[PDB]
């Protein structure tokens, strides 16, 4: 979670009305396209590049102290 | 007689409550099978198990009743093309590091990566004279 | 006395091999519920020698599970019968589990009992939690130079005829004719009187045996045949460095051949670090092969024995979720996702903790 | 199981010898 | 050891173990004479003089190559009604067979008469084979009597009489000498005289799990170059 | 507050599974790690240390913790010649005379009984 996705949110509080309350948990195809739509907290929401900074930039700055404290 | 007894006996067999609710494998194990494994031989022989359980080993119900599919590996080339998307560096990753564990010679790894870039070099060389033909 | 309960019989020679019952010893667990363990010796070996292992606070197995020291068809006070097909002598155990009230127990064996019980779990894996084989391998061993010498021994006991020979006769034709001390003094055990001391004879079914050995086919139970497939279940293995039995060059093949969740030495195959000894297949008379088993033995109860596949260990119980296949479930509005597998009471089907415990439940709500 | 190694090394997998001599023959008659 | 635990095994649509009439979708039906104007069938009544002339062709045929052996005639006499008499002890309902039993089996015994008038049957060839591969050995046996010696099977025989006697001599408790002492008591003469004989490796593998070939030759290497002919 | 039975272990010990066929084909290779919490327990590194320093002002810590325990500890660090706090029993000289010193005390108990008794009158 992030703050980003949590502006979605307030932005689709209504969206998020509809398709959950309503067409989730209707049967038929209305259903299932509610349950597929549905709004929330992100299932494999991470960012791996995000992740990617954070080690190189960690794996690279413990090379700066090495090469600068001499 | 102890055999009968048990058999016929409700609890010795019986699925617990939540049984329904849970995952159930639609498939015997012949849909996909490992064809070249040293133990091929002995995962037919599970396969003719579970047929037999069954049908009370009377595999006339199998002959007359319906065969379906493992529609569990259903789209699942799909599926593995997202991960792949999503994190290509897990995904090889995860993938080869049973592989990886083998490491050659850094002679080798240097010869692979010296031949690649370098055919990718030559590639790039060829794309250019194209456009110096075109000119 | 208490916690030490053998069951008293006569063996029954039967012509059908579903009506063949188990007999064995008992050892009761310290605490009050505890999970059922089965144990095999090796074959023509008594129960016995097994207790002081399984019964020593300084490794406190008890403390785990409550051990059922089995033996099985055509060996010590079991029924007989002359098959040996490790299916049959499976359904026997299911059946003792069945009179018993057991709905699934931990398996163990020493040589060849290592082999009787993986083959429960590969006939009946639904219903094991897991496999401790101890110097053995589901392998075929009818042309190693240990199986020969048992094969030879048996046969030779064939030539001797209590009726006619005297006491004395007896014990000079063993030390001839047995050279290896400790399946001399096995052997020499397994020798009883029956009531009224009309003769002696050997607890265990000598012509059954020596026809199953001699013959030296499939059904022989050196050979380990393809016929009893794969045990799915949790399953670890423990032999001695310098082992006769197991060699580690080749013979860790056929576990990771036959046992699919067998990840491979250092996690589910280990050897004990010792010296070159034929002795050494007996791992409960030297302690520093005992202590070893045995630290190795309560961690597969404690931490991987009864666990799921995909789990690596039980601290993963309840906070690791196992992907779901898509459209495996019966209902159809369904999302799919992660879930941690059931694991089910030790006795569930015997007792009715579900059903009390779903009452408790109630009165909170 | 059903991840052995590589191709090349398959047909290692087989050989199941019933003494303790070392080196083993890999190949598998 | 194993057994077919399928229980349909022997099940047929036509019934179980049904190897005479299956189930097929053109059946057999009944004709009336008052409506049918004309028919065309191959089936008759001269089966069974077939089936009596057929057994005496092919025995007085085959007899032509035995050269009046005796012995012969009469085990291929024997031999002969075993192929003869296969639909009267099979279980095949022969006489419930689709269109007829009878006349399938003479027409199949017919075409083995062909290659017997021809000498080209298997089951000739392998008996001539048979008979010169024993009458060799028999001569072989004649030969060593005429000239006084004594064969192999006879010191077998005279070595297994003294073998019961010292058995016997010492068996006083009991006097029972089953015939299943006896038998292994051969056994252990004939594996012992096997054994010493030079035969090709039969089984695959020896008193280890290698394999008794010429081909089971692992490291490590220690045969030299090949040698040449000697002059 | 609730205890449960002492007999009883933990559910988790008796809570089991079994296998069957079909079966993943997957093997962990190591354990699912996804948040960095270690809290409550205490390191492995306090295997098989030798008797230190720490003993001796971990226990005074803990006996000032009780009434008893701080008579002993102002008791030891004041009323005891010792080079160090580390205290090793390897001879029971200290506490034989200590017994000899004690049990000795109380000797004429009974003859000082009888001088009384005796002392009473004279038979004569
Ligand atoms: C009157 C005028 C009429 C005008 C209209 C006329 C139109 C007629 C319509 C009638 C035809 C449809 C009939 C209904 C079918 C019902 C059958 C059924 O029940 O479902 C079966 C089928 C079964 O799938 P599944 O059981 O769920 O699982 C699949 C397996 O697991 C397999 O999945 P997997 O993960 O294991 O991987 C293997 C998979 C995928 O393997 C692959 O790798 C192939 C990938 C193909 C796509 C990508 C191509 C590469 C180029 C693009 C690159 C994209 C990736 C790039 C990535 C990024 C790169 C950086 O293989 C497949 O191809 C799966 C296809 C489904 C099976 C069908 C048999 C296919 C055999 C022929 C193969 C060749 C054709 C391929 C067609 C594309 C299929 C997706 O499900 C369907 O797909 C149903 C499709 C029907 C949709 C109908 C929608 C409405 C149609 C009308 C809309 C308007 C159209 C207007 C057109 C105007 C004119 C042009
Ligand atoms: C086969 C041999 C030959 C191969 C030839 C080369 C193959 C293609 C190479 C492409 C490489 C480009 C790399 C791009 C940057 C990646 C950097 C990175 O950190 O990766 C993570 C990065 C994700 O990081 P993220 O941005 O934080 O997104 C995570 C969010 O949570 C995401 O949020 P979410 O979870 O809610 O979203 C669902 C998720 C899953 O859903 C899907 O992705 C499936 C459907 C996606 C649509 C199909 C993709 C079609 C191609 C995209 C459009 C054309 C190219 C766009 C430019 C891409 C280059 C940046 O979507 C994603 O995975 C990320 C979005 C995918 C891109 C879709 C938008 C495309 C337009 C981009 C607009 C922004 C750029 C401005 C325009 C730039 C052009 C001037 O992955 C990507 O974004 C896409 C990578 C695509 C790689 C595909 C092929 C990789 C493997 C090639 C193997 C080469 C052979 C050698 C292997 C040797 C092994 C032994
Ligand atoms: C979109 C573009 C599309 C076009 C391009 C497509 C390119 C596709 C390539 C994709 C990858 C190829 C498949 C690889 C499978 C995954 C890796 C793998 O193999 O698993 C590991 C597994 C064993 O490795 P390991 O388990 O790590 O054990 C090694 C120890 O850890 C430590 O080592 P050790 O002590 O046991 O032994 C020393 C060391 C020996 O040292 C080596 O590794 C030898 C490699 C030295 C560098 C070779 C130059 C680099 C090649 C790539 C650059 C291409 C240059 C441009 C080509 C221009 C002409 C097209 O052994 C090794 O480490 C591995 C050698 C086994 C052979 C490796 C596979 C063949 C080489 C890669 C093929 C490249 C094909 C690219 C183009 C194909 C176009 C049709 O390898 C095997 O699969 C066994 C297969 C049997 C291999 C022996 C017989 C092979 C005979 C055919 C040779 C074909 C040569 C092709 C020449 C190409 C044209 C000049
Ligand atoms: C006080 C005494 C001296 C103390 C010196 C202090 C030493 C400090 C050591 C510091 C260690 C650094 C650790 C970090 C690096 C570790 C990562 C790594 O890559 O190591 C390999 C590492 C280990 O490989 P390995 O399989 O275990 O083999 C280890 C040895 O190679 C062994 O393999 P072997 O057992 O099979 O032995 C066979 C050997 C057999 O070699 C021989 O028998 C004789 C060699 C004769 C060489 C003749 C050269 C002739 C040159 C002709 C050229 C003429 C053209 C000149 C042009 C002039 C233009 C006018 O051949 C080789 O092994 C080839 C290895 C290549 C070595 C290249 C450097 C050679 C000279 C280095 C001189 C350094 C001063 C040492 C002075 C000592 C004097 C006694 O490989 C990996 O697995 C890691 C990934 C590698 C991916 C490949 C790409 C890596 C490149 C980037 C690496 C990072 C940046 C650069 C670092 C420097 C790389 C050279």
């Amino acid at each position: 979670m992030n703050p980003i996705q949590k502006a979605w949110l307030k932005i689709l509080e209504p969206v998020s009305y509809v398709i959950n309350e309503k067409m989730a948990k209707r049967t038929g195809i209305i259903g299932k396209l509610g349950r597929f739509f549905a709004i929330g907290p992100r299932e494999y929401g991470v960012h791996p590049i995000n992740r990617m900074f954070i080690f190189m930039n960690r794996k690279y700055m413990a090379f700066q102290a090495v090469a600068l404290h001499r | 007689s102890l055999h009968e007894k048990m058999q016929t006996d409700y609890l010795w067999v019986k699925d617990h409550s939540q049984a329904d609710s849970w995952a159930k494998a639609r498939t015997h194990g012949y849909n996909y099978i490992a064809h070249t494994v040293p133990n091929k031989k002995e995962r037919y022989e599970m396969i003719w198990r579970s047929m037999g359980k069954s049908t009370d080993w009377e595999l006339e119900k199998f002959r007359l009743g319906k065969k379906f599919p493992d529609r569990g590996n259903k789209r699942r080339w799909f599926k593995n093309l997202f991960r792949l998307i999503k994190n290509p560096m897990g995904y090889i990753f995860w993938k080869t590091y049973k592989a990886r564990l083998a490491k050659p010679s850094l002679i080798v790894t240097s010869m692979f990566i010296g031949f690649t870039l370098g055919f990718i070099k030559l590639k790039a060389q060829s794309i250019a004279y194209s456009k110096k033909q075109y000119a | 006395s208490r916690i030490i309960n053998h069951l008293r019989g006569d063996p029954v020679y039967q012509d059908n091999t579903k009506d063949v019952s188990l007999r064995g010893t008992f050892l009761r667990g310290k605490y009050d519920d505890l999970p059922t363990m089965i144990f095999f010796t090796e074959a023509c070996d008594l129960t016995a020698n097994w207790i002081p292992f399984f019964t020593n606070p300084q490794y406190d197995i008890l403390a785990h599970r409550n051990v059922w020291l089995l033996n099985p068809r055509n060996f010590g006070n079991s029924d007989r019968h002359p098959s040996f097909d490790l299916q049959e002598m499976s359904d026997d155990v299911m059946r003792f589990m069945y009179s018993q009230k057991i709905s699934m127990a931990t398996l163990g064996g020493h040589g060849i009992g290592g082999k009787i019980a993986l083959a429960v779990g590969c006939y009946h894996a639904e219903r094991v939690t897991g496999v401790f084989s101890i110097d053995s391998s589901p392998m075929d061993q009818r042309y190693h130079e240990a199986f020969k010498e048992f094969k030879g021994y048996v046969n030779a006991l064939t030539e001797i005829n209590f009726k006619t020979w005297s006491d004395k006769d007896v014990k000079v034709f063993l030390k001839e004719n047995i050279k290896d001390p400790k399946w001399r003094s096995i052997f020499t055990n397994n020798i009883s009187k029956n009531a009224k001391t009309q003769s002696d004879s050997f607890n265990f079914e000598i012509n059954y045996l020596n026809h199953n050995l001699n013959f030296n086919k499939a059904d022989s139970l050196g050979n380990w045949a393809v016929k009893n497939g794969i045990y799915t279940g949790r399953a670890h293995f423990i032999f001695p460095e310098y082992s006769r039995w197991v060699h580690l060059a080749t013979n860790t093949l056929p576990m990771h051949k036959v046992c699919a969740r067998v990840k491979g030495f250092g996690h589910d195959i280990f050897y004990v670090q010792g010296d070159e000894n034929p002795l050494n297949h007996w791992v409960y008379d030297f302690e520093n092969y005992a202590n070893v088993v045995a630290s190795k033995l309560n961690k597969f109860l404690h931490s991987y024995d009864g666990v799921h596949a995909l789990l690596k260990d039980r601290t993963e119980i309840g906070n690791f979720m196992i992907p779901d296949r898509i459209k495996s479930r019966n209902d159809s509005k369904h999302i799919y996702g992660d879930y941690s597998p059931a694991h089910l009471h030790h006795n569930w089907r015997f007792n009715h903790i579900y059903e009390k415990h779903d009452e408790l439940d109630k009165k909170l709500n | 199981t059903l991840q052995w190694g590589s191709l090349a090394e398959r047909p290692m997998v087989d050989r199941v010898m019933s003494t303790s001599t070392w080196p083993v023959p890999y190949y598998q008659r | 050891g194993y057994k077919i635990r399928n229980k349909s095994i022997f099940w047929t649509r036509a019934g179980w173990k049904n190897n005479w009439h299956p189930k097929n979708f053109n059946a057999p039906r009944p004709s009336y004479g008052e409506f049918t104007m004309g028919i065309r069938c191959r089936n008759d009544h001269h089966s069974f003089l077939r089936y009596v002339q057929t057994y005496r062709n092919m025995s007085r045929h085959c007899k032509q190559y035995f050269l009046g052996d005796k012995q012969l005639e009469e085990t291929f006499i024997l031999g002969l009604r075993s192929l003869f008499l296969v639909p009267y002890d099979s279980q095949c309902l022969t006489d419930q067979i689709k269109h007829g039993g009878e006349r399938r089996f003479v027409d199949q015994l017919d075409r083995d008469f062909e290659l017997i008038s021809y000498n080209t049957h298997p089951y000739q060839l392998f008996t001539y084979t048979v008979r010169n591969e024993h009458l060799a050995w028999k001569n072989e046996q004649y030969e060593k009597i005429q000239k006084g010696e004594k064969t192999f099977e006879q010191e077998l025989l005279d070595y297994l009489d003294e073998q019961v006697l010292a058995e016997k001599a010492k068996l006083r408790d009991g006097q029972n000498f089953s015939i299943e002492r006896m038998t292994e008591i051969a056994l252990h003469v004939f594996r012992k005289a096997r054994a010493g004989k030079v035969r090709p490796a039969q089984d695959v593998r020896g008193p280890d799990g290698n394999v008794n070939d010429f081909l089971e030759q692992r490291r490590p290497f220690e045969h030299p170059n090949p040698t040449g002919v000697t002059h | 507050l609730q205890w449960g039975s002492l007999a009883e272990r933990p559910m988790v010990d008796r809570v089991m599974s079994t296998s069957t066929w079909p079966v993943p084909y997957y093997q962990r290779l190591f354990k699912a790690y996804p948040i960095r919490e270690k809290k409550d327990k205490m390191s492995l590194l306090l295997s098989d240390i030798d008797i230190d320093d720490t003993n001796w002002y971990q226990a005074k810590d803990f006996l000032r913790g009780s009434f008893r325990g701080r008579q002993i500890v102002d008791y030891v660090e004041n009323n005891i010649a010792s080079n160090t706090y580390i205290l090793i029993q390897q001879d029971v000289a200290n506490m034989a005379k200590a017994y000899v010193h004690d049990i000795c005390g109380y000797i004429d108990v009974a003859n000082k009984e009888n001088v009384r008794i005796l002392s009473k009158g004279d038979l004569i």
